[PDB]
């Protein structure tokens, strides 16, 4: 029997960082033509 | 006073009645609650033919079957009879038309165009062109003025501002005491020195149709919503300031225990920076009228720096408790959570608020704000951007973007951002 | 301030139930259009090749036959199978 | 006829062919890409010939004739970049950059821009 | 020759049933009103109210706060009005607030009703049992107007959502007597 | 105590009832510790899961070895009496009569679940000897509270605010309840109430205006009576959770078969189910399966089994058909 | 019978970068003048 | 029958609003016909929640568990539909099929007995 409680914390944990990886990947500003998940790669980059 | 409030009261009488006869629910409520803080004329041109579409389009417009007033008439030759279906058919389009990259945002999901008003600005066009009397000369009445105002707006949505000012004035000068016209007339400023030669325009070269005003209303300065005017202009830019504190005064004598002024009179005191004043200010409303929730997110933002986060909590506990989805309502709970440092959350109510209106006051930069606290800084810089193209008056929009661009390494951009945000408030030390 | 006394766009109270933003993604939904996209469905280059054969059933016999490999080249000049 | 004489950079009787097109459609063609394609064309034969006065005129009606396209508001700002109005054309480059993704010589244009501001120092 | 004798007389019922009903700011009969006038078969404005000017000022302010969603906002303000044609407004912009809040409520809810098929929703019946002893017709009369008939409706939907059957019945039957033509009675 | 009944997914009034118990055991500032016979009566319903086949299996491991008091109904009268029996119960009671004193807003609320989470609870043991600095009590995960507390705590975070406003609202028609009660006027004054109260009523940081306006908000939320009430939506008079509810009714239908229990109160609840929770709890139908046998009713055994069939038989993935039948 | 969209051609790269080397040759030459 | 005809309405419905009761079970009888069935089941569980009136819903998504070949779910749905309205022919026929299906043949005979009493007078029953 599927538990609603957990089934739906797991929906509330999965949907959480959802909202911080908003600006990942697809946006992009305008006068930057490189979007902000390469500017970490980069960075980690750099001091590495 | 003596015969001056008086006169007020039967004509302010009309423009709550007409106003919300013909579908205008906006200008009517500022009217029609107007009469409480003040201390059945009909009549209209209709025909026994067409008076039952009226009453099929009303009643149908009530019942938010918006579609079907537009084809039950379809051929309707009334000189304003026309305006409810142009109107219906209007919002028709709106709420379909939701920019893509704003309503990313907007909702979260991630996931015929514009032709439409193209052929309503026409279609008003043709109408008026071909209507027997025009708007010059004492001719015309109050439903040629909604016309007119309806043709406005519409330009506006295409930016065409500089023939935006030159619809509604022409709307004013025909029908005057229209209170939702004046707010469109607000967002065709956006500049400082264009203010002072549109006051110029108003003191000299604006008439009045006298014809269906009252007496004593023709006049420019007897008038009393030339004073709200005023007041409005003055309080969203300050610039230089003419007449504005003499000019207040007498309107404060008038209209007792009105609530808008007040909210008005106390939201002054916010953008002065005085926090202490305006609390007091903002108090005495919430008793007198507790159901009142206009403006009370200005409340919950003056709380928010003075982070008495008890007071606020029961604040936004009162606000939800007699309704739970007005803008002003999740913007306050909203609010409330960013004084937890739930920042991450504080987004999702903000995001149902903003779908609630979509041209809100300075919500969407609120908005931005919490996504910096996230280190995004590529959603918050978009979501700026849209506080922009809806209200370029905006400081907070404006300087979000400069401060935001700090932070990128290319500060190139943040010299055009703050500029403009410069010459809009000059008076700030930081900027 | 003035927030709900301007009425110049959709607002709050134009629709019926103020609730209904709830769910508030329906709009941006794709219905699927009338014919080929049913294709898709039970494949889960073939549904215009479908669509072809479905239009192609409207014809006669004997003109059926006479187009049944007719190729027309760019110039003009007809070739009948 | 005009964009033939446009071509082999004559830019006179490709202005007079045009000139006459659109005079002869003044009445009818109000929209459906005959009048602002052919508006445009001549502005753009103008801001070749250097007579830019005409030419602003000429785009602002097309613009506000129709606002949701990227090349009159890049060709706005390239006119203004010409004379010395960049606080009115940067907002046109935003806005035609916001229109239209990667637009690399609105770009360009737009940095320049940036270079200018740079440099000048008004009140 | 009588048919068009009743044609002329119910364009005339059905421009009075649509225009109150539109007025009182109910369109579960308004709108139908409007669209049996639509259909009906081809063959100055009527309106009129016993209210004073100084109440009448809080119509408007009544009125327009009704449709702008802000219902809780229109009872304060219509608190002390006496007139029963108003006191039908307050109470509806009252039972209103209610419905539309429990439609908030419960959204995840699909199944409605009791398995075995209140006390916010008694406080609303006093006011009418209270208002209605207090008024000089109390029904059953001659002149009986409009507004004491759609007070009764208010009643007899408000005795049904309690599951009060059998009273909302005789409460209906009191209302249409006195004004038919209400298709949401 | 009656009220219409609704399973809840959220802090029921029952579930902080716990939190104000455990809040003073740890706070070791009054020198209470709560009875370890109080604790295992209130949490252990709370723990998840017992389940329970229809027939084919009696009492196979739901009997404990040791008689176990039964569940405690979510009515502020019964967990009084609780700990109202002993000498110096008045004590521990007291102490929660002046905690549910004290908490009269939702950002209270959300005081004791910051206190408790940020000091009280511990990751594990590693660190539990470390925090020798701490003047309250610490408790582990694994524990027998640590385990119900971070469920309570998960089950604070998942919702927005449209869950917290319904938590207040429900606890003060909780707490209103016992108001109009006879026990409460045996307790009308105490002295101590106030002692408590004022414990942690301090630093409230405002005592010349704000309070003024905060009793506004609260009273003119209340049912003042002065005039008609705010309108809002009915709301359930009791809030209780899925495994709550399967404890009571295990235990009426085993103590059916063959401290005092209350038949009255649990059935009444049980009948205002709104008919979404009986499909989400499945066992009500059998309740009155077993109530049917009892008269001797045909028509109405076969249905209530029917019922039960259908609903346990969808939720649990594997195949129990082949059970059904016989 | 059907029209196509008429050809109609915007600025290209080279006159833009024309242009833009024109502006930095009077960006650049005033303020030596300046100093 | 006809799929381009229900493909004509489907898109000219859906034009018009989204949130009407009735819009919402338009479109997902279109996305029936077309052997999409995740999906089609949701448009029923969407029709019903705008109004939870139309009880006819109940039985369509219950027949939409059916050819999904997940009998577990489809017993549900049909058994919230007599639970509304106890009188209803189309749930009690809707959920005797359902365990006809499979093998439970005498366990389906009480649910077909009860549809017998709601229209005694047809020879498919």
């Amino acid at each position: 029997k599927l538990d609603e409680f957990l089934m739906l914390s797991e929906q509330y944990k999965s949907r959480l960082p959802k909202i911080r990886k908003l600006g990942w990947n697809r946006f992009k500003p305008i006068g930057i033509n490189k979007t902000m998940y390469e500017l970490e790669m980069l960075r980690s980059r750099a001091r590495a | 006073q003596d015969k001056i409030i008086h006169d007020i009261r039967i004509q302010l009488r009309k423009a709550a009645t007409e106003l919300s006869r013909w579908k205008l629910y906006g200008s009517s409520k500022w009217a029609a609650e107007a009469l409480a803080g003040l201390a059945p004329q009909n009549g209209f041109g209709l025909s026994e033919t067409e008076y039952d579409l009226y009453l099929l389009g009303s009643t149908l417009f009530d019942a938010k079957e918006f579609d079907r007033c537009v084809f039950f008439l379809k051929d309707v030759t009334n000189p304003y009879l026309k305006f409810l279906k142009l109107y219906s058919k209007f919002l028709s389009w709106d709420k379909k038309s939701q920019e893509s990259m704003e309503n990313i945002l907007t909702t979260g999901k991630f996931t015929e165009s514009q032709s439409n008003i193209s052929s309503i600005l026409k279609e008003i066009n043709t109408f008026l062109e071909s209507y027997e009397i025009k708007i010059d000369d004492d001719e015309a009445d109050l439903g040629l003025a909604l016309l007119y105002y309806l043709r406005g707006v519409i330009l506006k949505q295409e930016k065409n501002i500089s023939k935006a000012m030159s619809s509604f004035l022409k709307s004013l000068s025909c029908y005057s005491f229209n209170w939702s016209c004046w707010l469109e007339l607000m967002d065709c400023l956006q500049k400082v020195d264009d203010a002072l030669l549109l006051n110029n325009y108003l003191y000299q070269n604006f008439q009045f149709k006298f014809s269906e005003n009252l007496g004593s209303q023709r006049t420019i300065e007897f008038n009393i919503m030339i004073k709200f005017f005023k007041l409005k202009v003055f309080e969203e830019l300050n610039g230089q300031l003419e007449d504005y504190f003499e000019d207040l005064e007498f309107l404060l004598q008038v209209f007792p225990n009105f609530t808008f002024l007040k909210a008005y009179n106390a939201t002054i005191s916010y953008n002065n920076l005085d926090y202490v004043t305006a609390e007091s200010r903002f108090d005495d409303i919430v008793k007198q009228d507790p159901y009142r929730l206009n403006d009370l997110e200005t409340y919950s933002n003056i709380l928010y720096v003075m982070q008495k986060n008890s007071k606020l909590a029961y604040l936004a506990q009162f606000v939800s408790q007699i309704d739970r989805f007005r803008p002003e309502t999740c913007c306050i709970i909203a609010n409330y959570y960013s004084a937890r440092q739930e920042h991450e959350k504080s987004i999702m109510y903000f995001r149902r608020a903003l779908t609630l209106d979509k041209k809100t006051t300075n919500a969407w930069t609120l908005m931005g704000h919490e996504f910096v606290e996230l280190s995004n800084s590529h959603a918050a810089i978009e979501c700026y951007r849209r506080a922009v193209d809806i209200c370029p008056r905006d400081f907070k929009a404006w300087f979000g973007l400069g401060q935001a661009y700090a932070l990128l390494d290319m500060h190139l951009y943040s010299l055009y951002y703050f500029q403009k945000a410069c010459t809009l408030k000059p008076w700030d030390r930081r900027i | 301030s003035s927030s709900s006394y301007r009425d110049s766009y959709f607002q709050y109270r134009h629709l019926p139930a103020p609730h209904h933003i709830l769910y508030a993604e329906w709009n941006q939904d794709i219905l699927a259009l009338p014919d080929e996209v049913a294709n898709i469905t039970m494949a889960m280059m073939t549904s215009e090749q479908n669509s072809n054969r479905y239009w192609n059933s409207f014809h006669d016999e004997d003109d059926w036959n006479l187009f049944n490999g007719m190729e027309l080249e760019s110039n003009g000049v007809v070739t009948f199978a | 006829m005009g964009v033939m004489y446009f071509k082999k950079n004559e830019f006179v009787k490709a202005k007079k062919y045009l000139k006459k097109a659109l005079e002869v459609v003044k009445d009818l063609d109000p929209s459906s890409r005959t009048t602002i394609s052919i508006q445009l064309n001549l502005g753009h034969t103008y801001r070749k010939l250097n007579e830019n006065e005409i030419a602003i005129k000429c785009f602002r009606c097309v613009l506000e004739k129709n606002d949701k396209n990227s090349e009159i508001h890049c060709s706005l700002g390239y006119l203004y970049l010409k004379t010395k109005k960049l606080q009115k054309a940067i907002d046109h480059l935003h806005k035609s950059l916001y229109l239209k993704p990667n637009n690399s010589s609105a770009t360009a244009l737009l940095k320049n821009a940036l270079e200018l501001n740079v440099t000048l120092s008004l009140d | 020759d009588s048919q068009d004798k009743i044609i002329h007389d119910i364009r005339i019922q059905l421009r009075k049933a649509a225009t109150e009903l539109s007025r009182w700011k109910l369109y579960g009969s308004s709108k139908w009103a409007a669209e049996a006038l639509a259909g009906l078969a081809e063959a100055i404005p009527q309106n009129g109210f016993g209210l004073s000017e100084t109440e009448y000022d809080l119509y408007l302010l009544g009125s327009t706060l009704f449709d702008a969603k802000e219902f809780d906002r229109c009872v304060f303000f219509l608190k002390d009005v006496t007139n029963p044609y108003l006191k039908f407004l307050k109470l509806y912009s009252k039972f209103l607030s209610w419905d539309k809040k429990s439609q908030e409520s419960m959204e995840n809810i699909l199944t409605t009703g009791k398995f075995t098929d209140q006390s916010n929703i008694s406080s609303i019946l006093k006011e009418i049992n209270t208002f209605l002893e207090s008024y000089e017709i109390k029904i059953d009369d001659d002149e009986a107007d409009l507004g004491l008939a759609l007070l009764y409706y208010l009643r007899g939907v408000i005795l049904k959502q309690e599951k009060n059957i059998s009273k909302a019945m005789s409460s209906f039957l009191k209302s249409l007597s006195c004004y038919s033509f209400n298709w949401s009675c | 105590k009656y009220g219409p009944l609704g399973i809840t997914n959220f802090i029921t009034p029952y579930d902080l009832c716990i939190l104000i118990l455990i809040h003073a055991h740890c706070s070791q500032d009054n020198g209470i510790s709560v009875p370890t016979a109080v604790f295992l009566r209130l949490i252990s319903p709370t723990r998840p899961s017992l389940e329970w086949n229809p027939l084919l299996k009696d009492n196979s491991n739901l009997r404990s070895s040791s008689i176990v008091p039964p569940p405690v109904l979510p009515i502020l009268d019964n967990i009084i009496r609780i700990l109202l029996d002993d000498k110096d119960g008045n004590k521990i009671a007291l102490t929660l009569m002046g905690y549910l004193e004290a908490i009269n807003g939702l950002d209270s609320i959300n005081r004791l679940m910051m206190d408790l989470e940020k000091n009280c609870l511990v990751n594990n043991y590693r660190s539990m000897k470390m925090r020798t600095t701490s003047t309250r009590r610490q408790m582990t995960r694994a524990s027998f509270l640590g385990t119900f507390l971070s469920t309570c705590i998960r089950k604070y975070q998942i919702g927005d605010f449209e869950m917290r406003e319904t938590i207040w609202i429900n606890l003060q028609n909780f707490k209103t309840v016992f108001k109009h009660t006879p026990l409460w006027l045996r307790f009308k004054d105490n002295v101590h109430i106030q002692k408590v109260k004022n414990c942690l009523l301090a630093n409230d940081e405002i005592s010349v205006e704000d309070q003024q306006m905060v009793e506004f908000f609260q009273h003119f939320n209340n049912g003042n009576d002065a005039d008609s009430k705010t309108m809002n939506e009915e709301n359930y008079g009791t809030l209780i959770s899925i495994q709550h509810l399967q404890s009571i009714v295990n235990r009426q239908i085993v103590n059916w078969l063959d401290y005092e229990e209350q038949s009255g109160l649990v059935f009444d609840l049980l009948d205002t189910l709104s008919l979404n929770d009986a499909t989400k709890f499945p066992l009500i139908f059998i309740l009155k399966y077993l109530e049917a046998i009892k008269e001797n009713s045909y028509q109405t055994a076969l249905d209530s089994l029917h019922n039960y069939f259908d609903y346990k038989s969808t939720g649990n993935s594997q195949n129990y058909f082949h059970i059904s039948l016989l | 019978m059907i029209r196509r969209a008429p050809t109609t051609l915007q600025l290209s790269h080279d006159d833009v970068t024309s242009l833009i080397d024109d502006l930095n040759e009077q960006k650049l030459k005033q303020q030596l003048n300046i100093e």
